[PDB]
């Protein structure tokens, strides 16, 4: 699997992976926060 | 009243920004934790100032944590701006 | 510096223009120079060739304009004061519904019908003039077929849709605010024109023509320092200016045009705005009478 | 279909339009591919088969010129494929670095196309870009300032030379180039008007793209009273190179 | 890959931020730091739209709609399931548009050309910001922004127009419409003229700019020239958009919401020249 | 190579990459255990 | 079947496959979240 | 001459590719089994 | 029949075929999912 | 010779045919299962 | 009739014919699906 | 001209006719099956 | 330090600073979205 | 790579990790204060 770095430059691949992971985390956090059950700030609508 | 009184925040932010503007060791440390720290040290200054002067009632009134936060919000936000412009005199020195 | 204005403007003789084929008449000889025109563009204000079709076009158009204006003056008791007061609210109204497609009395749509006839003849004569002015210089007739699209929308608004509805009363009046009100009441009477799909397409192509002409003007001004405004020569012999323009747009959005195909894009967007408009108008009333109901039936 | 059916004339007309418009987009995107194709595959790509795209470029188009001549596009001879550049990195999409002097190589913002080494003839079979000394009947319209006489100055404040003549376009009355007697070598070089601030800020005309000495290196025209398309690109490219590569130590 | 002539121009340098970290291309597209940021914002926005639709009743593309907050929230942050998604999609969209303009600036610098295209795009950005930020702020609540839906923002346009009587009588709006119709006219004219010169009648040589000047004279009366036409086109489109933005700023913040644009014109009918 | 890394450097980078990826995965796992202890997901067909 | 990599650049193919797989996974997850029976965050009323 | 590679490179890449693809498919199959255990799909024509 | 590959670039033809097949598959899946009878997630009431 | 040789064309075509056939048979199994789940093609009155 | 391929490039002709055939098949399927008698998914109602 | 020799033309045309004919046969079988499922062309009084 | 053989800090630092500032802004706006943590 | 020595990497890494941990300490204190103000993560019923 180390061969993947003969294909992709590690600097740009790493930065792009970080951007992707941060965006995915942002989206999952928003999705949780928009629900009622997983709103860890206000709790359910009740 | 406390709001217009909490200019302790602005002057103390000017002081710390001037300090770290003089004490910025090398060049290109403006782009480093001199202008950045001058931005974020401000809200903490105004937080501790509001904490010390809301217990000791100055506007004829003693405040809770919530009321103190609502009061000290805007000085914190203006400080977030007054930090960097006061620091900018670092590069305006050299 | 950027090329929004010309710093140094040179001035010389007046150009008579390209000689024409042996099928036209001697053109005018006005050829005057306006300073501000040259400030924003070129400075010459002639010579306007005005042949048979141009003169008959202006004659028919001014017959129509005279009819409209005399009717607006009569509708106000010939008072020039009240004419100036009410001008934007005055109009030669279309015929009444009770008359269908007949020739109604003059004060109940006969004058409207005659003005519309003469305006249509004026516009067709002007179209013929554009066609001949292009093909008398040996050029293509792309401008004429772009004009034919606007003419098709105008005919659909004033002639075709009133035909298919069986009444001249469907057509717009000849007035500024009254024809705005006609537009509004046309949308209101036939459902909601936002749910006419060809109306949506016409708006898409109008917005796209504005977008495209902003893009193209900005692109040519950005590479004008490399001779980008000479588009024909940059197409026949590609220079670095059009290469830079193509590369700007290819690096921005992944695809670019050439010096000629960008003008095909432009032509087609501008033409498809009134073409889809005319289709959507011809469909509104003869085919679909409530566009919101149609949209609900689909989405 | 019938009055009660789900299918009706309006949506049938809409789908007819969608088909026509997909066809038209294909045709337009196909016309877009008359220059710059086939594509040049980059590092790590097989170069055996050409890269063209999903609307393949059309057959070469043949334009007829005035003097019975003929030009077929794409203008592949204008490409200048191999230039003085080296990849800044082995991976695809990496930028290139100019190996030599980007002002002389013609790379980056200083690139030009291998245009025909002949002037534009306009309509009367004469060069359209000519010095005012060669276009009798035209005049600078003293309503605006007169560039001639003003000494042209570089970007670093060094005077570069003196404006000697204004080159204009015929049949499109417009100043295109300023002739510049270079400082002290008795040589005349062209300066594109858009690359100059001919306003007399103080006393002179100022060019911020290159600095004062660089006016010696502007590509000179072979004739004296006419300029070819190739020299036009070379001059505008020499001046465009300064937008990225000069920055005349003005810090 | 590259166009057959592109390699000359794919040089390093000209970026604003980041140095050479993002100074590269992905296929045709130049990336830069702002390209990464633009794709980030666009994708977060599209995913928030998809999530808002997943919470909604339908997946129908025409009926998808991200609605602004209720007027009860004023100019404050609304809960995510009660209008906050609209605010965050708006922030992502303005971020995407701004970083797109900046990436265009970087490309302009790398190619050595003027910045007319990002400047012109800034006008569309300004019109959007007027619609979703400036006007609802001046009117006091985010509920005045339009919903992000293909046919619900048309309903918003309809309701907003009809809330001022007939929006046609909005004067800045009439000026903006005149500019748009003239922009379409000039685009047709310019495209057709260049296509006529390049693709002439049978047996004819490719015509010159002189023929274009002649026919433009015979049609419009005078000549603007090859650079004048592109200047005029840029100006017409930009002024159309600017007067649309003015149009929207003056209706609701300036003319009251239940006002009448047809009635505003009575100031002319009521002049003492002819009133009594 | 395409990236310009010798297989020595590729292996060296890959070691640190998998170490970091696995630390990230372990932190994510304890985060999900904590989140489940706060709010379990995956309800029954009738609801929680 | 290894011959496919004599046709296509395996690097570009790998990136395209990643983008396509992620897009499909996101689409399917959002489809499920939009349903009532398979929504796993708030539950069976949606 | 071929579109880019050699049969050695193609076979090496294909070996790694097939291994990764198989483990990806195996993870997907486990995921689907668990999902079905949580909520079966494909109802009868009357419902669930 | 193999002669058709002497006409069409097999890479381009094959990516076209894959794009077309994926588009047709998602279109048929979405059509089925929009019907009441063949919806396999929520069920027959749709 | 729009790119390929005779041998490459024949090899590509053999692989194309066999993989198209595998695609077809997998899709046939898919449709047999789909029909077992819910048949289409109703009668003129319904299901 | 083989002479038609002297008139038209077989590549462009073949691509255009395939596009046309697929579009026509899609249109006929959607027309049938929009009717009540020939809708094979939901049925006559 | 399409830049095709008459040998190429006849070859392409023979293969094209074969393919067109197989397509027609498949379509005919499809229409027979479709008619068995639902006949079109009603009488003037309906189905 | 091993990360500093990549990402020379003369430019991989201001990016980190703007990222941290953006994340702080996002979290503050999310807090202002709620009622329990809206400190205004 | 990056034009940064191993020794220069370590010498920058020193101040980097120091200011990073200072930032982490300030954030942790801010969170303790925020929690003492109003805790988050309620139960499935409410605060
Ligand atoms: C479970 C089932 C079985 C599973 C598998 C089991 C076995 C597993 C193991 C084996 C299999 C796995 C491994 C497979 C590896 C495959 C690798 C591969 O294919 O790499 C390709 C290739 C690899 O790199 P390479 O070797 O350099 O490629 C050389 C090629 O010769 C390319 O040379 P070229 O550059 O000359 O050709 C480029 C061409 C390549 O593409 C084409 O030739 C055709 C592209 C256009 C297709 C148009 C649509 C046609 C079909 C319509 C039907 C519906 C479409 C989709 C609709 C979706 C919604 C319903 O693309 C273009 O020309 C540009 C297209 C621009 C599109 C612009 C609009 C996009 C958005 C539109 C909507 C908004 O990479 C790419 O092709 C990159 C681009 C990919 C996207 C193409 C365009 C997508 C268009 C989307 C639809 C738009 C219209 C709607
Ligand atoms: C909604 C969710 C998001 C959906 C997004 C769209 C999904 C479908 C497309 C997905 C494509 C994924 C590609 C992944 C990478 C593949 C591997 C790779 O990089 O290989 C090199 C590969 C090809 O390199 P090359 O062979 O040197 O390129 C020359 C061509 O082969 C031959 O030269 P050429 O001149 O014939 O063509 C050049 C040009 C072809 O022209 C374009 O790319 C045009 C793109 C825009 C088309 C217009 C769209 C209009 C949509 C209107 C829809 C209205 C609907 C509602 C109406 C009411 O570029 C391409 O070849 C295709 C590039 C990808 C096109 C799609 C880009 C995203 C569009 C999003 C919309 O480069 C790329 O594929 C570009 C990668 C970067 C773009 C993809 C990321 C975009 C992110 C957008 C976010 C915001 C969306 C809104
Ligand atoms: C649908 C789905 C399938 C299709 C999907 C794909 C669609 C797109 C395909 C690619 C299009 C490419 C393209 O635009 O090429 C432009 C390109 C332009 O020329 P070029 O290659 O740049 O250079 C040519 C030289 O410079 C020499 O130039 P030139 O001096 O000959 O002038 C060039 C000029 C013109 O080129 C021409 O070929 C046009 C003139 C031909 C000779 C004179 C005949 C006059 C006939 C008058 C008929 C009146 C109604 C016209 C209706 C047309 C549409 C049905 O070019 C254009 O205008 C561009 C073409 C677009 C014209 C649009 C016209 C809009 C009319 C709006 C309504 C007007 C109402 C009447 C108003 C009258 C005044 C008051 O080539 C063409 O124009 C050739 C194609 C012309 C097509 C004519 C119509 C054929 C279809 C008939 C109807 C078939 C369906 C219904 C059957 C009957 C059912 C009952
Ligand atoms: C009644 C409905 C039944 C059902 C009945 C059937 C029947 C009948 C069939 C299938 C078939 C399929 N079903 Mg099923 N299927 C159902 C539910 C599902 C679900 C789900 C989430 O519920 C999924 C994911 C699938 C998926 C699948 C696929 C495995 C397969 C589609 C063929 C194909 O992929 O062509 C695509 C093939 C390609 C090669 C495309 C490759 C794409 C390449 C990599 C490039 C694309 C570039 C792309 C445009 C880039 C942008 C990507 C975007 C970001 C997304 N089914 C339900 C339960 N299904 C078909 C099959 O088995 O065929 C073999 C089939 O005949
Ligand atoms: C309440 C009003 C309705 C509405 C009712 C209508 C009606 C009715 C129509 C439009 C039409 C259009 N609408 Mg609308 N429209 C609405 C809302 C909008 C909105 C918006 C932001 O909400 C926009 C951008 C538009 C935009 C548009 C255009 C896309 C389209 C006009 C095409 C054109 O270029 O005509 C410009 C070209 C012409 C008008 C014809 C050219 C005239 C001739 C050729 C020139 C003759 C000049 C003459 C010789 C000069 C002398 C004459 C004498 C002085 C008399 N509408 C709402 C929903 N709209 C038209 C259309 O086509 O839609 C299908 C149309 O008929
Ligand atoms: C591609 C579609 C767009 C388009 C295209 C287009 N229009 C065109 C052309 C083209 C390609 C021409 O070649 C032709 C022309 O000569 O342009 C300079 C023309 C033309 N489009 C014109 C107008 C026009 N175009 C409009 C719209 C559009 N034209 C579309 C948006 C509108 C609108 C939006 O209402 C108008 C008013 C004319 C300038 C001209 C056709 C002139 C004509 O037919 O003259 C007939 C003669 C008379 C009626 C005699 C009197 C003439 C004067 C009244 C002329 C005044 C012109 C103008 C100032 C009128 C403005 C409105 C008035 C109420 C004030
Ligand atoms: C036998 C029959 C059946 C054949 C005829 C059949 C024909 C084919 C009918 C076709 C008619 C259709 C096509 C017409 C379509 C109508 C147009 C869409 C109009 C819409 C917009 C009109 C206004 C915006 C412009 C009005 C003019 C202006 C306001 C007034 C000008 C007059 C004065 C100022 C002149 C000052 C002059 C003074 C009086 C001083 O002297
Ligand atoms: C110049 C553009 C092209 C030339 C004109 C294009 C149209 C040419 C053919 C027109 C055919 C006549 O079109 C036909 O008009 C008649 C009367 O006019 C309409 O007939 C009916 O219209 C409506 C129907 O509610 C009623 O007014 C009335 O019952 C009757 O007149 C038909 O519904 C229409 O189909
Ligand atoms: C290090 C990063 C720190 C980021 C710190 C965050 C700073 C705070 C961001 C600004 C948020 C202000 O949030 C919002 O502001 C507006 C503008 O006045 C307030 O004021 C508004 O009140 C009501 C609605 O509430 C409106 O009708 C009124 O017109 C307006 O005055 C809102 O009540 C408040 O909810
Ligand atoms: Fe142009």
């Amino acid at each position: 699997m180390w061969r993947i770095w003969l294909l992709f430059d590690p600097r740009r691949a790493l930065v792009l992976l970080f951007v992707f992971l941060f965006g995915l985390a942002i989206i999952i956090h928003f999705i949780l926060l928009s629900t009622s059950r997983f709103n860890w700030l206000d709790g359910p609508r009740a | 009243l406390l709001l217009v009184l909490t200019a302790i925040a602005f002057v103390a932010t000017a002081v710390v920004a001037r300090v770290l503007a003089a004490s910025a060791p090398e060049g290109k440390l403006y782009c480093q934790a001199a202008g950045a720290a001058s931005m974020v040290v401000g809200p903490f200054i105004t937080l501790v100032a509001a904490f010390v002067l809301g217990k000791a009632g100055i506007g004829g009134e003693v405040l809770d944590a919530t009321a103190m936060l609502r009061v000290a919000a805007l000085p914190a936000f203006g400080t977030l701006f007054v930090g960097p412009v006061v620091f900018w005199f670092f590069r305006r020195q050299r | 510096y950027q090329n929004i204005f010309t710093q140094v403007q040179v001035e010389g003789p007046a150009y008579a223009g390209v000689p024409l084929r042996p099928g036209s008449s001697p053109r005018e000889t006005q050829t005057t120079f306006n300073y501000w025109l040259g400030k924003i563009g070129d400075a010459q204000v002639g010579p306007v060739y005005l042949g048979f079709t141009g003169v008959c076009s202006l004659l028919c158009g001014f017959v129509a304009i005279e009819i409209i204006g005399l009717n607006m003056l009569a509708s106000v008791d010939w008072s020039p004061i009240e004419f100036l007061r009410q001008f934007c609210w005055l109009a030669l109204e279309p015929p009444k519904p009770e008359y269908g497609l007949t020739i109604p009395p003059l004060k109940e749509g006969g004058w409207w019908l005659m003005a519309g006839f003469f305006l249509t003849v004026s516009i067709a004569l002007w179209w013929v003039r554009t066609y001949r002015r292009s093909r008398a210089l040996g050029m293509g007739t792309h401008v004429s077929w772009a004009f034919a699209s606007a003419i098709l929308l105008y005919l659909a608004l004033g002639f075709i849709q009133p035909l298919l509805m069986g009444s001249w009363s469907e057509a717009p009046p000849f007035g500024v605010f009254p024809h705005l009100d006609w537009t509004n009441n046309f949308s209101i009477k036939y459902g909601n024109l936002y749910y006419n799909p060809f109306h949506c397409l016409s708006i898409a192509f109008l917005y796209g023509s504005a977008l495209l002409f902003a893009m193209h003007g900005a692109t040519i001004l950005a590479v004008s320092r490399y001779g980008g405004e000479r588009e024909i020569e940059q197409m026949l012999d590609r220079g670095t200016a059009l290469e830079r323009a193509a590369l700007f747009w290819r690096w921005t959005m992944g695809f670019n045009a050439t010096a000629e195909s960008i003008h095909r894009w432009a032509w087609w967007f501008a033409v498809l705005c009134p073409l889809t408009g005319a289709i959507g108008i011809i469909l509104t009333g003869p085919v679909v009478d409530n566009w919101f109901d149609w949209g609900v039936k689909h989405g | 279909m019938q009055p009660g059916a789900y299918l009706d004339l309006a949506q049938v007309t809409l789908y007819v339009f969608w088909i026509f418009f997909a066809g038209l987009l294909f045709y337009l995107r196909r016309e877009d591919k008359r220059e710059g194709y086939p594509l040049v595959a980059d590092a790590g790509s097989g170069t055996r088969l050409a890269k063209i795209g999903v609307p393949a470029p059309p057959d070469p188009k043949t334009y007829l010129l005035r003097g019975g001549a003929t030009k077929t596009v794409p203008s592949t001879s204008n490409d200048r494929p191999n230039v003085a550049l080296t990849p800044a990195a082995p991976w695809p999409g990496a930028p290139f670095v100019p190996t030599g002097n980007p002002f002389a190589d013609g790379v980056g913002p200083g690139s030009y196309a291998q245009r025909a080494d002949v002037p534009e003839l306009g309509l009367d079979n004469l060069p359209i870009i000519v010095p005012l000394r060669a276009a009798k009947g035209m005049f600078l319209d003293p309503r605006d300032p007169n560039p001639v006489g003003m000494p042209v100055v570089g970007c670093d404040g060094v005077v570069g030379g003196t404006v000697t003549e204004v080159w204009v376009d015929r049949a499109e009355v417009l100043a295109r180039y300023l002739e510049v007697e270079v400082a002290k070598s008795r040589k005349r070089v062209l300066l594109p008007v858009p690359f100059a601030l001919i306003n007399d800020p103080f006393g002179k005309v100022s060019v911020d793209a290159i600095r004062g000495d660089q006016f010696a290196g502007v590509p000179t025209t072979s004739k004296g009273d006419q300029v070819s398309k190739l020299e036009e690109d070379k001059i505008c490219a020499y001046y465009g190179a300064g937008t990225l590569y000069a920055t005349p130590l003005r810090s | 890959a590259m166009l057959s002539f592109e390699k000359k121009y794919r040089v390093r340098g000209g970026t604003l931020i980041g140095g050479d970290l993002f100074d590269f291309w992905v296929g045709p597209f130049y990336v830069g730091i702002f390209g990464v940021m633009t794709v980030f914002f666009a994708l977060i926005g599209i995913a928030l739209i998809a999530w808002n639709t997943a919470l909604g009743p339908t997946w129908n593309l025409w009926q998808i709609s991200v609605n602004p907050p209720d007027a009860k929230y004023g100019l404050g942050f609304a809960p995510l399931a009660e209008g906050g998604i609209w605010q965050w999609v708006s922030i992502c969209a303005t971020g995407a548009f701004v970083t797109w303009a900046l990436r265009e600036v970087e490309i302009c610098r790398k190619l050595g050309i003027g910045f007319h295209v990002p400047f012109a795009f800034s006008f569309a950005i300004f019109a959007y910001v007027t619609l979703v930020v400036i006007r609802p702020v001046l009117m006091g609540s985010w509920s005045y922004g339009f919903p992000y839906g293909i046919f619900t923002h048309l309903d918003w346009v309809s309701n907003t127009g009809y809330s001022y009587g007939q929006f046609h009588y909005n004067p800045a709006h009439m000026i903006a419409i005149t500019f748009f119709f003239t922009t379409c006219l000039a685009l047709a004219l310019h495209g057709g003229l260049v296509l006529s010169a390049l693709n002439p009648d049978r047996g004819e040589p490719v015509k010159s700019p002189e023929h274009e000047n002649t026919v433009f004279r015979d049609l419009v009366g005078y000549s603007i020239g090859t650079i004048g036409i592109h200047r005029l086109g840029l100006f017409l489109a930009l002024s159309a958009v600017f007067f649309s933005a003015v149009c929207m700023i003056i209706s609701g913040p300036v003319l009251a919401e239940g006002g009448s644009w047809p009635d505003w014109w009575n100031w002319w009918r009521n002049l003492p020249i002819w009133n009594p | 190579s395409i990236s310009g890394l010798s297989e020595a450097e590729a292996k060296e980078f890959h070691s640190i990459f998998v170490t970091s990826f696995f630390l990230f995965i372990v932190v994510a796992v304890v985060a999900h255990i904590l989140a489940w202890m706060w709010r379990p997901w995956l309800p029954k067909a009738t609801g929680y």
